[PDB]
């Protein structure tokens, strides 16, 4: 689970805060990424931590 | 029709604010790219708000 | 759930599928046919044509 703003950053050749230090994808990447907003069962509002 | 410019000059620029300032989607770009923005440097940069 | 649509959480789900060098264990649904031979046919060999 990631932030809306970062969602772009899961690709092969990115770089940043998810990219280089959490989850980074090879250069010659085949495959397919599937994401979709959850803003109805990850979140509160007192805060999800 | 009255858009505001906004001369940005003598400085440090650091670009990874931007997501934090404001709830966007995509910082699309046309002569470079978002991640190697940190890296090269520019003259002068203007910001446009409408 | 107050924040902006870029702030909102996202489920990602990344599927790294390798291409076919041992052999295939994981392969979709399609029927299988006899095997002919000395005939000019078309084949499909794990998904590679011919
Ligand atoms: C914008 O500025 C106001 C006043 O300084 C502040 O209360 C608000 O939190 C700021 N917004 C963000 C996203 O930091």
């Amino acid at each position: 689970v990631i932030r809306g703003n970062e969602v772009s950053q899961i690709a092969p050749g990115q770089t940043g805060n998810i990219a280089d230090y959490n989850y980074k994808l090879p250069d010659d990447f085949t495959g397919c990424v599937i994401a979709w907003n959850s803003n109805k069962l990850d979140s509160k509002p007192s805060g999800n931590y | 029709y009255a858009w505001n410019r906004k001369r940005i000059s003598n400085c440090v620029a650091d670009y990874s604010v931007i997501y934090n300032f404001a709830p966007f989607f995509a910082f699309k770009c046309y002569g470079v790219s978002p991640t190697k923005l940190n890296d090269l440097c520019f003259t002068n940069v203007y910001a446009d708000s409408f | 759930p107050t924040y902006g649509v870029g702030h909102q959480p996202y489920r990602v789900v990344v599927l790294s599928f390798e291409l076919l060098h041992a052999p295939a264990t994981v392969c979709g649904p399609k029927k299988s046919t006899n095997l002919v031979k000395n005939k000019c046919v078309n084949f499909n060999f794990n998904g590679l044509t011919g």
